[PDB]
């Protein structure tokens, strides 16, 4: 099985999700 | 010309004729400049390869995004059941992939994977463990749904929904700026993964088409030819939709057939090969990434028999029925969301639906399992190696009633949930829910037919077709046929659907049963209504979409739909000469007309051309900036070459389409559909009399 | 209306707008009469199901005829080699079917089957036996070719050729009466088998499309809706063409794709599902009779590797090159047949070509073998159980040179023959010859690649992709790719071709290499010419065919293409009132114009409508018969309601299409293509100035191209 | 029908013995390696190896379909040739249709044979 492919996909998806949530939080609070 | 001329405002249709003329003018310019210098030749070569390069980029991006979304969705969905402590980055199957504790009874039973009860309760089995698993599953579903809806609302409102209806409108000339932007693409991918993880009655396969379309638009921005011209960009979007379907179901040919049949309003012949090539590229990338060549491969040893066609036809009917019901239910519910106050709280609606879905899904195995996984399990043929509960009865005698009851409960739950889950403000796809419903129904029918064959082999049909004591019946085939029938009934897709199913299951021998079931389901759906789910959603949203089915009343004539009519004042006209810039600007401000006719004289009413309001204002402002002294007093001369009058003949349409008043309106709708015209100027005795617009035709059709 | 109104002459394009309007009017009448009586309801239900019934009938007939043609062609082709005295209705394979004398070396070796030398000479082997077999092979080929050409001449001259070019023209709106008739169907069905048996470099796969179209026309005659309306009949013919391709290649999806891509000028949505249904029905029938699932099933155990793309692309290039060359050669040859006197002797031409092809075919095994059988053999993968000569070298080491030389000679022979064979006046096709040529080329290329891999496994590409001493290279896949490339180059078909090849192969794993080769061949051909063989033949025959590829110069204006121009006198016009029937009849006789504009007054030149010559004459004659006193003196009034004037407003198109003179002719061509306009009236300042006809557009396109 | 069905086993060369094909008319269940070939060249211990190398199939055909298709095609061709002889020698509402078709085939033959260039 291609362990590295799931590796990279899961890791980058989590990173992007975290970045999007951080941006949402900043817009909700920091931007005001 | 003036910068910005020929551009289109948001939520405004394009005129395919002007876009085609602009494309040909640009082609002539590039070809003429080729000989000027070698660098011009390289630019022209790049322009020639622009279509191939853009479709290649779209296919690559679609494949990569589809693989990423599929793997992330699988891992997140497995997150609800538990976590793999040894590997916080594997799903349930991957965590137990290398486990040596796996048993025949439980293939995914490994110590490395730990259910939330094990993490917290500490006992794998017991009432407390079951309760904690239940509550954690509900909590994870709610968290995923809430995060998906919050991301949709905060960043990309367009990310919500499958997007196929909006892509239909876009490919018909409509413009929705921001739908295919970077924000929409990113938010749609993330929220698709989150929603699929939440366990809601939705699928990522349909929305993958919109993801591909967004990628195609972004890549079209790279190549000047496709960025400048809207029709060229829409051809790229058709190729993108084909690639999206390909990645969604691993069905390149089915993807091209879907693009031609459903989303592409105009499908040039070259776009056929471009779409197929893009689909193959995207499928290749997905095969290189997602696997770790048929997603729903099936192995039916016994070939389908002629008598089995009758149950398949029955499935067809059922599909149709459900289809109609959904198109009558979901739309209504969606309409309620637009009319009542529960649409003001999309996040609350999403959270409540997720809570209900998880609560009713956990008790039953099929509903708890992922919809795609359930479809795959249903498609598999029963065998001695298989330990599926569905086939347990077959292992017993050869509890059927218990398995059928569980399947019926899953069917009812899915049917009810899909009505309230389609249209909510998160990415949702109808393909997977419809396929699951049809597959459950077909599995039930196939189990019933197998029981009939085994119990009653004395019947001449059963004895002739099937040897006594032989499992000729194949429940997986019946489930496949039922899924195809349900999808065809709900979507009213006939050939693209059949080819998509064939490529998704890799079974050519079962083409005929699928064709029969799809035809039957489509015919019953038509009996209940000629409009599919996507057309119904387009009509509900109010988008300006015109279809070949729509036609006008036969007493209608061009004069009836003419804008001026009787109550309305005479439609605004611009004098060719002796007319001021200030007056033209005042006319632009006064009326919201897409464009005004330009006549040589007010008394004669002889049409000279058609000058777009956007083009007119852009040209006036640009000339004011360019040339001093244009304070609005200077006159404007639309005729061919101290006052320094502004020249707006360049932005004027020299040869606008004209139709006689006596012409029936139905001829006009045929003309508009074929040439995709925004407006046609009805003239009587060679003088302008009125204007018909695509919006006028759409409004009058809606009224009828 | 008057009987016969709305009809078209032979070799006249149809006005799609008018035909559509007639269909809408007929639907009005049928739907309105439903409530009148229950029998009207049954008639309306039959009309609604008319399309489904006609597609089903077309598919059934296409499958039956395809199976009969295939079996008869196989038996007649095997007749040349010998005869089965025990079972004269068995071909060589079926005669040796139940024989227990078969050997591993020779699968078709049985005493039941007797070669002509054994029949006459009495010796199966020997110089005299070979001489007699040669002579009898030539004699049978000549007899079959002569029979085919004579049957075409006497009964159905239109039966000759593939018919795909003429089908494409017809679906665009052109009318060729008798092309899709009963006589053409029967004669083409018989002469296809005859020609295929003769051994000429032609195939029956393409002409099956025309056969299916004929069946579809005959069945459309049964249903009123599809008989009255030309556009409806053309939709049925598109479905018929899809079914024909399906039976020819066993590819329903590929059949629909081909029908959309090439023959169907207009493809409504419902035509798609109707065509797929017809194709499935026809394929089911063929499977019901013809077997006795995949015609060209292939089993390549080793999957295609990325580096193999490089040879495949080369095949693609070859597939383009030959393609272009053929399009340049055959057309030219065909053109000579129209200009020189060698085309004045068609039976002699077919006999001569059959003589030469048989003479050059008997000496070599691959050439002597039937083209379809050769394609199958070239597609098959080498294996220990197989005793094919192509793989002998692989058995010897693992004579390659001898096999490659034989394949090259067969390739040269087939390439030379196909140019002359196409255009000969018997049912012929290009699919099978092109596939055979490409398969031979691909087999040669695959043999070369396999030899390179085996001899030189030290190369990093070969070692990484293929295990040392492993037969990763599969000549059958290369042959398939070469056949696809050659067919794409000659036909310029990209998606339909790829899907048809995949269906005929039965394997989806090879889609990517096939697409790559087809794309390369199409690009090379376009570099050498953007017109395919079918389009080239349409242009050669000068049929009224309009294509989206063709376009006019930006300087071209509607005024330039206006019929009256300057030298031509003012276009014939008809006054609305105060005109005698004699005047209209004299105008009809004097001018060959398809139709005349009708204006309110001669001085005003204010257009009222357009009156077709056919409709005008039919109405005048019918009114003369119906009403007495119409000796031509009575006036004719085209205005809305002793002299008893004739009324011809009913036959008048009250809403004629109009464009303005300063409109670019490009827009006129676009309107004609999209709306299928027969003519458009160019008017200036609200008054008629001229007319642009599809014939005028085609003439000016030809002048620009010439 | 024995001629309609058979079972054949083809075995590639194995060790000393070269490849060989054995055919016999038996049912599918009877169709197998050990039944089709009797006896076999390879020894007993290698018999299983030879059978594994050997491949067996049960084949069926519809002789009636081939017979009927060939017969009807021949009958149609013979009738067509008889009618051709009638036209060539004997000829020098059904009758109205046949004469009308004679004129139409003359027209089509002039277009397709005499000129090869039919434009209208
Ligand atoms: C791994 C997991 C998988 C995830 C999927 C990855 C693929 C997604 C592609 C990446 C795109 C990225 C999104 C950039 C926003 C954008 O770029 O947004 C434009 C507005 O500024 C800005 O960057 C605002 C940026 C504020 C901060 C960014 C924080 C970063 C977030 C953390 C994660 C990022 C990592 C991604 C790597 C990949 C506005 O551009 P848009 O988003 O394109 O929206 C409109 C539309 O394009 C119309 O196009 P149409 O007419 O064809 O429909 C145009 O015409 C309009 O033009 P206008 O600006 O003149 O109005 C235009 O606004
Ligand atoms: C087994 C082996 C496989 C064989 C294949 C079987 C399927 C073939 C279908 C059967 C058709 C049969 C062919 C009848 C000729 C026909 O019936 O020919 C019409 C002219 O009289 C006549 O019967 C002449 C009949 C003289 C004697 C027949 C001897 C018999 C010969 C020996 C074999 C018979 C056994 C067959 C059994 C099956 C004229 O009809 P056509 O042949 O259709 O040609 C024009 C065209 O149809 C236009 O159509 P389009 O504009 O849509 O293109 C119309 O509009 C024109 O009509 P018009 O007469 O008013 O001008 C029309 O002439
Ligand atoms: C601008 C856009 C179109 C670029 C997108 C590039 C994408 C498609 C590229 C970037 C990285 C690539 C991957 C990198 C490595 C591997 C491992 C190899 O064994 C199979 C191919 C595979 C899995 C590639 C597939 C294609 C891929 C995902
Ligand atoms: C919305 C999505 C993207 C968020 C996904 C975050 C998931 C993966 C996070 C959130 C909470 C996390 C858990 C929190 C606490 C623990 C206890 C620790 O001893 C082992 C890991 C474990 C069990 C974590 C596993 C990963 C986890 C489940
Ligand atoms: C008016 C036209 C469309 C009618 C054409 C009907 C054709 C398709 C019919 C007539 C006779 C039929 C055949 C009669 C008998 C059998 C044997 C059965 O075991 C398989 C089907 C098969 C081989 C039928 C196939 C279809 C068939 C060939
Ligand atoms: C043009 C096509 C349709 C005609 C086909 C007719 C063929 C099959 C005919 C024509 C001449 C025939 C042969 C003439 C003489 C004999 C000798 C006799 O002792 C056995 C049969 C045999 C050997 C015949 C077999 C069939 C035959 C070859
Ligand atoms: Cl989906
Ligand atoms: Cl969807
Ligand atoms: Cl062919
Ligand atoms: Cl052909």
């Amino acid at each position: 099985r291609s362990t590295t492919t799931i590796k990279v996909i899961i890791v980058i998806y989590l990173s992007v999700v975290g970045a999007l949530l951080l941006y949402m939080a900043f817009l909700m609070l920091v931007d005001p | 010309p003036i910068p910005g001329v020929g551009t289109y405002d948001d939520f405004h249709t394009i005129d395919w004729v002007r876009e085609k003329c602009k494309d040909r003018e640009r082609h002539r310019r590039i070809n003429s400049k080729k000989k000027e210098s070698a660098w011009e030749m390289t630019k022209s070569l790049y322009d020639a390869w622009s279509g191939w390069l853009v479709v290649t980029l779209t296919g690559l991006a679609s494949g990569a995004l589809a693989g990423l979304i599929d793997i992330a969705a699988d891992w997140m969905t497995d997150l609800k059941e538990g976590i793999c402590l040894s590997a916080l980055w594997y799903n349930h199957e991957q965590c137990c992939w290398g486990s040596n504790e796996t048993t025949f009874e439980e293939r995914d039973k490994c110590p490395q994977w730990k259910t939330w009860a094990e993490l917290i309760i500490g006992q794998a089995e017991g009432p407390g463990s079951y309760i904690m698993n239940y509550i954690m599953y509900i909590f994870w579903a709610l968290s995923f749904a809430f995060l998906a809806v919050s991301l949709v609302k905060v960043f990309a409102p367009y990310a919500c929904g499958s997007g196929i209806p909006e892509i239909k409108t876009i490919l018909s000339g409509f413009i929705i700026r921001g739908y295919l932007g970077k924000w929409t693409l990113m938010i749609k991918t993330i929220t698709l993964v989150l929603a699929v993880a939440s366990g809601l009655s939705l699928g990522k396969e349909g929305p993958l088409v919109h993801v591909a379309c967004c990628c195609g638009n972004i890549f079209s921005y790279l190549f000047p030819k496709y960025s400048t011209n809207e029709a060229k960009k829409r051809e790229v979007l058709s190729a993108a939709s084909a690639a999206g379907v390909s990645v969604a179901f691993g069905a390149p040919i089915g993807g091209v057939l879907f693009s031609l049949e459903e989303v592409s309003y105009y499908f040039p012949l070259k776009t056929l090969w471009r779409s197929f090539f893009a689909a193959l590229v995207a499928a290749f990338v997905l095969r290189s990434i997602n696997p770790f060549l048929v997603l729903f491969y099936v192995e039916y040893h016994t070939p389908w028999y002629l008598f089995e066609l009758f149950p398949f036809i029955l499935l067809g009917v059922f599909g149709g029925l459900w289809g109609a019901f959904f198109i009558r239910a979901n739309i209504a519910w969606c309409r309620r969301r637009k009319s009542t106050k529960f649409g003001k709280y999309p996040v609350l609606e999403v959270i409540i639906v997720a809570a209900i879905t998880a609560v009713i899904a956990f008790p039953n195995p099929y509903t708890r399992l992922n919809t795609s996984e359930l479809i795959k399990e249903l498609f598999t043929d029963c065998g001695p190696l298989e330990s599926s509960s569905l086939c347990d009865y077959r292992n017993d005698m050869n509890g059927v009633y218990s398995a059928i009851w569980q399947l019926c409960l899953a069917l009812i739950f899915k049917i009810i949930m899909t009505v309230f889950t389609f249209g909510i403000k998160v990415p949702s796809g109808l393909f997977i829910p419809s396929m699951a419903i049809g597959a459950i129904a077909g599995r039930i029918v196939g189990i019933a037919v197998e029981q009939l064959a085994y119990y009653h082999h004395d019947w001449f049909i059963f004895k002739e077709w099937c040897e006594v004591g032989a499992d000729c019946i194949t429940p997986g085939l019946y489930a496949m046929v039922g899924a195809a029938a349900c999808l065809g009934g709900v979507t009213r897709m006939t050939v693209s659907l059949v080819v998509i199913v064939f490529e998704l299951t890799g079974g050519l021998e079962y083409i005929v049963p699928l064709m029969a079931a799809v035809m039957t389901s489509k015919w019953v759906g038509d009996a209940f209504g000629r409009e599919g789910i996507y057309e119904a959603h387009i009509r509900l949203n109010g988008y300006p979409f015109l279809d070949a089915k729509e036609e006008f009343t036969h007493t209608t004539l061009a004069a009836d739909v003419m804008r001026p009519r009787r109550n309305d004042p005479p439609l605004a006209v611009l004098t060719q000469d002796n007319m001021t810039v200030d007056d033209i600007e005042n006319m632009i401000n006064e009326t919201s007309y897409n464009g005004f006719p330009v006549i040589m004289s007010k008394e004669s009413q002889r049409l000279v051309g058609f000058a777009l309001r956007r083009d007119l204002t852009i040209a006036i402002e640009s000339a004011r900036k360019k040339q001093e002294g244009i304070v609005g007093s200077s006159r404007v001369c639309f005729a061919q070459h101290s006052p320094r009058p502004l020249k707006l003949r360049s932005i004027l349409d020299m040869s606008p389409f004209t139709v006689t008043d006596h012409t029936p309106m139905e001829i006009v709708v045929d003309i508009f559909r074929k040439l995709g015209l925004r407006q046609c100027l009805v003239t009587h005795n060679g003088r302008l009399l009125g204007i018909i617009t695509k919006k006028d035709i759409l409004r009058h059709m809606a009224q009828t």
